[PDB]
């Protein structure tokens, strides 16, 4: 039950 | 030409640094739509001009049943609003979390929505860039809606590379973690983590620090329950290959060879984008605006150019 990820830009 | 007055606001249905998604109503029609709110400011200041002109050009341009449709993007003075439509299912994120995992058939039609929806992409010359549960979204029907274009790129054919490195950290494909360019079989990557997740119940790699998680991506082999077909482990290994031209999808023949795979070999292709198939999940909600698929965290919550040239939009539909 993963934690909820986030969408990056470098 | 669209304003926010056009709208009901209902409910939060997530919300981003960048932004937040709020169900609304159509007022002159009765429709729900879902409405990304991004603020100008917070846009500009932190150079994701480019990301959102990018989101919306690949919105106006793209029509297929398994990506969700813009119905109109406007701005006001401080604000960019694009109104599309609303995935009532909820992400594929919320399910899997619940049920813990899903069975292999019911992995295979949604990894069949996917492989269609990438196929179109590609053919439009777009790598998406960000598969990932929580931008599979399903719709009124049971059927995977993709959101959430602002990291594609445009432009790319055959082999074209990129170099920018974005995505999702858990999701990264090892040849984004190397220096230098990266072609569209990223997307295939993609794919195979979400499968993974789906048929196995977890991500393949995973660490809290994402040094270790880098690590593990570049260097870690994966690892199958025992009790998974063979056409599934087969699926899962060829979509995982670190090398993206050993991976499936990865030749020169793109989605057409992961259309090919054993896994697949009960699926009719042509028929997928027909919507054809009975969907193996129906969103049992019991209105336009039972929000019962997304999490409380966000439907709790009240709710109280030059530069944007290519921004503004209506549909045809
Ligand atoms: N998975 C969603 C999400 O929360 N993404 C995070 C997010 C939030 C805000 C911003 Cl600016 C960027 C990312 C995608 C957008 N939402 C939707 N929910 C239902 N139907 C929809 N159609 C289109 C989007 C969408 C809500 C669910």
């Amino acid at each position: 039950g993963r934690p909820r990820t986030t969408s990056f830009a470098e | 030409k669209v304003t926010m007055n056009d709208f009901d606001y209902l409910k939060l249905l997530g919300k981003g640094t960048f932004g937040k998604v709020i169900l609304v109503r159509e007022k002159a029609t009765g429709r729900y739509y879902a409405m990304k709110i991004l603020r100008k400011e917070v846009i500009i200041a932190k150079d994701e001009v480019a990301h959102t002109v990018t989101e919306s050009r690949v919105l106006q341009n793209t029509r297929h049943p398994f990506l969700t449709a813009l119905k109109y993007a406007f701005q006001t003075h401080d604000r960019l609003c694009f109104v599309m439509e609303y995935a009532n299912g909820g992400e594929l994120f919320f399910h899997l979390s619940r049920e813990r995992v899903f069975t292999e058939e019911r992995a295979r039609f949604y990894g069949a929505e996917i492989v269609s929806a990438l196929e179109y992409l590609h053919s439009r010359d777009v790598v998406y860039r960000d598969i990932k549960l929580e931008n599979l979204m399903l719709d009124k029907d049971g059927h995977i809606k993709i959101t959430d274009f602002g990291l594609c790129k445009e432009g790319i054919s055959d082999g074209a590379t990129m170099k920018t490195f974005c995505g999702t950290p858990e999701y990264l494909a090892p040849e984004v973690l190397e220096d230098n360019d990266y072609g569209r079989a990223v997307d295939w990557w993609g794919l195979g983590v979400v499968m993974y997740e789906m048929m196995c119940g977890r991500l393949p790699f995973y660490n809290q620090d994402h040094e270790r998680l880098f690590e593990l991506i570049l260097m870690e082999e994966i690892r199958f329950p025992r009790t998974l077909s063979p056409e599934a482990k087969s699926l899962l290994a060829g979509l995982l290959k670190k090398d993206p031209k050993q991976r499936l999808g990865g030749g020169p023949s793109d989605a057409k060879e992961v259309m090919e795979h054993r896994f697949f070999l009960s699926i009719n292709w042509q028929d997928v984008v027909q919507k054809k198939l009975l969907p193996p999940f129906k969103p049992q909600v019991t209105s336009e605006v039972d929000t019962r698929y997304f999490d409380d965290e966000f439907t709790a919550q009240s709710i109280t150019q030059e530069m944007f040239e290519d921004f503004d939009y209506i549909a045809d539909w």
